[PDB]
RNA sequence: UAAUGCGAUAAUACGCAUGACGGUUCAUUUUUGCCGUGUGUGGUCACGGUAAAACUUAAGAAUCGUCCA
RNA sequence: CGUUCUUCAACCAACGGAAUAAAGCUACGCUAGGGAUAACAGGCUUAUUCGCUCACAGAGUUUUAUCGACGAGCGCGGUUGGCACCUCGAUGUUGGAUCACCGCUUCCUGUAGCUGCAAACGGUUAUAAGGGUUAGACUGUUCGUCUGAUAAUGCGGUACGUGAUCUGAGUUCAA
RNA sequence: CCUAUGCAGCUUUAGGGCAGGUUAUUAUUCAAUAAACUACCUUUUUUCUGGGACGGACGCUCUUAUUAAAGAAACAAGAGUGAGCAAUGGUUUUUACUAAUUAUAAAAAAGAAAAGCUUAACUGCAAUACAAACAAUUAAAGCAGGGGCAUUGUCGGCAAUAAUGCAUUGAAGAAAUA
RNA sequence: CCAAAGGCAAAGCAAACGGCAGCUGUAACUCUAACGGCUCUAAGGUAGCAAAAUUCCAUGGCAUUUAAAUGAUGUCCCGCAUGAAUGGU
RNA sequence: UAAGUCAGACGCAAAGCUACAAGGUUUCGCGUCAAAAGGAAAAAAGUCCGCCAGCGAGGCUAAGGUACAUAAA
């Protein structure tokens, strides 16, 4: 009688000239329109995320079966396209948390505090129990 | 379609739920997979999920 | 399933006509420069320099695409390059060009399509 | 971009060949209409847009035809 | 016997699914609430209904005498509808008896034209609301059919007028 | 007339029970058990809705009008779906090809078909965002292990947008305790 | 008429609780169908009565009754949805 | 504020449903009412001007007015 699909927010995220972080969503799109640039990814969907710290950017290009193609890119802070940029990019990233953390206020805590230990599997932390919870280093060989 | 099961040869008791169609297929299925307990991927074969 | 472009600094390109085959490698700084054009040679090159030798049948022949890839050897050489990317498109599928492409791998350039 | 382009063995060594006429396909914002927003006794108001829709005269480019006035 | 990991299944389709499961009647009915919500009356609307003008095609056949249409516009608030604005700590139902006030879109009694108006009997238009608008058989009726007379037996509004004036035949409690 | 954390009486092949009689089985010299028949006890019998009943509907996708950011309702309108595939998945090579879906101007260094080898339709984690009352739902760079095809690129199922179900209870494989 | 679903009983019981059809062709002119064909069911409503205290079309058709008849009586009749011990006349 | 609210109404301007009807109904942009006294249009919830701490026999204006009712040509 009624009803109606939940709907699906298509389109962009950036205009020209604004910042972006590494894993931010661009564009949400059905189809192909846009096709992925410099320092971008594309997902399964055709969802456009930056992979670089940088500047958005548009453009159009005309191909050889005279069909028109339109690119997202991500400039870099300087125009600096040498290998090097990676490094500096990575410790924007970690300053960028520590800028958050302090403007939040200590208050809004980031990280758990249990009165247990949460156990460790290949070397990494993990969120799984084991069958039996024991206090780490309290027991002897034998 | 059916939900079938398919059992490491190894006899480590480790297991994958696949998907299988039995009339286009009519034997056992049989592949190559990771298993966590050895730590190498080894052969499994088919088996009832029940 | 268009792949992400990705910036190289040293790209291979290839111009296929009805009577030469042209070979380029250029320089970027940056997507938004013109690159400088470091090496420059066709087979027009390579028949004007055998026939003088040896006598070619034309300019698009197995002779003269052997010549030009050693040709583009030593230049790279020279300058001290060894590995470059290749541009796609219509003119690379040639089959002048793909025999030019093998013989550079076989003399030593590293070439790249990914 | 003549190291071009096109071809009926179509491959490119050979064939046509860059001019000139004719027909097709692509500037005082050409300046009018029209549309959007704000204000409004329903228009004697203001600004912007039309590379969304109608509408002018050219000049050039890409093929095509051609013993050429 | 208990815990963790890897997994699956049933009813949840009223599909955020749980009190394990699971149909009805009340005119014998009862309590708590609403005009937040219906039935009668008022209000808004005017599709529908009704009226007028344009249109003059077509029948009559010289006449737009008379009849009358496709189509369009405007008006009325009386027909069938739509909405849910007033009243559920209550605005008494249909028809009739009795007694009324008003409009005119005039049935009779008037005035002035036209006519396919000789006279008589008529037809139609404009204008006119003072007076009049019958007695009975059938039916709870409004309505409707019929009978003997009559100048003629008009329509509508008024809480579809009128139960602190009457009637209770119908409708609408318990048999 | 409609609305309730509604009440009561009555009815039955609506659910459950056995507590009188009858009946069946068994045991001791007025007894014990019950998917039966009668009697009795107790419980249940949605909501939405141009008033209620009758009819219809309840999850999840695509498209139309409210212009060209997103979002936006009515018992408004026009169409799909509660799957399929052991290849129709992954990855290399070739080219007189460039389609189809419920619907759709996706896509040429891309796809489809043909030929070969394969199981990544993995194990353990994850920066940062889209969305959003919450629950859940969506995309994802990157790190370690074992693999596939290439020979240094890609693979954590399928062009994309639907093919679904919390917790509880029950069951299976393995492992650690007691 | 004891089929199906129940109840009871001596494997049977309807004056226990209940049920009791449809399509189609045919006689001088016409009409009608005495008379045929087919499907299905446990069985397919027999006599009687019938515009009813039972009738939607409806104020049914005809006759009597009145100057005038949605009335009354009689009568015609597969009767929406009459009917034989929840008895028929 | 671990509060109250989850019955909304109309004007101008659009679209769906109705009959390009309703003081109808469903969304959407601005405003007013709700919770808002005072002034103008006759009375005047939603229109136009404009937001009341108190008193005073001072002055200038808004919308609207300027032969009588009724202040001002
Ligand atoms: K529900
Ligand atoms: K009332
Ligand atoms: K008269
Ligand atoms: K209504
Ligand atoms: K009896
Ligand atoms: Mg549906
Ligand atoms: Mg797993
Ligand atoms: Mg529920
Ligand atoms: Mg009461
Ligand atoms: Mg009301
Ligand atoms: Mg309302
Ligand atoms: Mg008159
Ligand atoms: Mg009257
Ligand atoms: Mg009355
Ligand atoms: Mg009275
Ligand atoms: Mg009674
Ligand atoms: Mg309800
Ligand atoms: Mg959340
Ligand atoms: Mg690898
Ligand atoms: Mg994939
Ligand atoms: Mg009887
Ligand atoms: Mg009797
Ligand atoms: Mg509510
Ligand atoms: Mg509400
Ligand atoms: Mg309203
Ligand atoms: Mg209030
Ligand atoms: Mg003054
Ligand atoms: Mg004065």
């Amino acid at each position: 009688q009624g009803g109606k699909s939940h709907a699906k927010n298509w389109g962009p995220k950036f205009g020209d000239g604004e910042i972006v972080f590494p894993g931010m969503i661009i564009m949400r799109q059905k189809q192909g329109i846009y096709s992925p640039g410099y320092n971008v990814g594309r997902g399964r969907d055709y969802t456009i995320f930056a992979k670089t710290v940088g500047y958005v950017e548009y453009s159009k290009l005309k191909t050889e079966r005279g069909k028109t193609r339109r690119y997202i890119h991500v400039v870099p802070i300087n125009d600096d396209w040498s290998p090097e940029y990676q490094k500096l990019a990575d410790e924007l990233v970690v300053r960028r948390a520590e800028v958050k953390r302090q403007i939040l206020g200590h208050h809004v805590h980031t990280e758990p505090a249990f009165h247990f230990s949460l156990p460790q599997r290949n070397g990494n932390m993990s969120w799984l129990l084991n069958s039996v919870h024991k206090f780490p280093g309290t027991t002897t060989l034998a | 379609r059916l939900l079938v099961k398919m059992v490491s040869l190894a006899k480590t008791g480790y297991f994958y739920v696949t998907t299988k169609n039995p009339r286009n297929t009519p034997w056992k299925l049989k592949l190559m997979k990771f298993d966590p307990v050895v730590g190498r991927h080894v052969l499994f074969e088919e088996s009832k999920l029940k | 399933p268009l792949k992400p472009l990705v910036f190289r600094p040293l790209k291979l390109f290839f111009w296929a006509t009805n009577r030469h085959v042209h070979a380029k490698v250029v320089r970027f700084s940056s997507p938004f420069n013109e690159g400088v054009p470091v090496v420059d040679i066709s087979t027009f090159d390579a028949f004007n320099k055998l026939k003088g030798s040896a006598p070619v049948v034309a300019p698009r022949s197995l002779e003269c695409y052997k010549e030009v890839a050693k040709m583009v050897k030593e230049e790279t050489a020279r300058q001290n390059i060894n590995e470059v990317t290749l541009h796609l498109n219509s003119h690379a599928s040639d089959r002048g060009v793909r025999e030019v492409v093998r013989e550079l791998k076989n003399l030593g350039l590293l070439v790249k399509k990914v």
